[PDB]
């Protein structure tokens, strides 16, 4: 799988509380995290099925 | 808000919660039909919740109103966060009382050292996540522009201001964006960004509202 899938979830500098999905390399499952609202990295998805398609 | 205290019930009547299924950002009521928030808090559909204290329990003093028009600043930059300001027109006028009130737009730019009040329902921890039910408050001063620039090299524009403590421990955090920074009864800042929350040498960065008074008034009159 690509390099971004193994990278830790990035909240970013912004201060909003937006629930986004990422892929955990340790657990091997798609979990949720708090995204700040700006400067997203690639391991940041809007839906659970969009995370499973690209990363799984 | 990290290192703050629980605000006295309805002591911040201008504070609103932006909700699209859950609380995601704050905002401030400036007149009976308009709310001001941060541009990064943009969503196509937003419900504005006024008269709130406990975000998770219906108290009976709340007013739920949908957003009719959402207008971001035309010069907003998603990367640099310059011009992080947004206006929200409500679908219907709100009923103004002791629980729901407006905050005044700034008469001028407040100088460094002015004590302000920051509020929100954001994360209360610097490390970890703890989302409060009750509205949190924080008394913090406007920092000198030189100290803001020293903390964030080449990232601070003239449309930004640092509010907080250089030692850390007290700051706004995730869930507080769009929220108010009120100094002497006037809205001087909007919660925008920062590197982490409550970290030493990294105070919160806020949108300097005094540079936008004319844009706000002209947009309200035209829409
Ligand atoms: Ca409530």
């Amino acid at each position: 799988r690509p390099d971004f899938a193994l990278e830790p979830p990035y909240t970013g500098p912004c201060k909003a509380r937006i629930i986004r999905y990422f892929y955990n390399a340790k657990a091997g499952l798609a979990q949720t995290f708090v995204y700040g609202g700006c400067r997203a990295k690639r391991n940041n998805f809007k839906s659970a099925e969009d995370a499973m398609r690209t990363a799984g | 808000i990290v290192g703050g205290y629980t605000c006295q019930e309805n002591s911040v009547p201008y504070q609103v919660s932006l909700n699209s299924g859950y609380h995601f950002c704050g905002g401030s009521l400036i007149n009976d039909q308009w709310v001001v928030s941060a541009a990064h808090c943009y969503k196509s559909r937003i419900q504005v919740r006024l008269g709130e204290h406990n975000i998770n329990v219906l108290e009976g003093n709340e007013q739920f109103v949908n957003a009719a028009k959402i207008i971001k600043h035309p010069n907003f930059d998603r990367k640099t966060l310059n011009n992080d300001i947004m206006l929200i027109k409500l679908s219907s006028p709100v009923k103004l009382n002791a629980r729901v009130a407006t905050v005044a737009l700034p008469s001028s730019c407040a100088p460094a050292g002015t004590q302000c009040l920051i509020s929100g329902w954001g994360n209360t921890l610097s490390s970890g996540v703890n989302e409060p039910d009750l509205l949190q408050c924080l008394d913090a001063p406007l920092l000198p522009q030189a100290d803001c620039e020293a903390s964030y090299p080449g990232k601070i524009t003239d449309n930004m201001v640092c509010v907080g403590f250089l030692e850390g421990g007290k700051d706004s955090c995730q869930g507080d964006a769009g929220g108010p920074v009120v100094c002497n009864g006037e809205l001087q800042g909007i919660v925008s960004w920062g590197y982490g929350c409550a970290l030493p040498d990294n105070p919160g960065v806020y949108t300097k509202v005094c540079n936008y008074v004319d844009w706000i008034q002209d947009t309200i009159a035209a829409n």
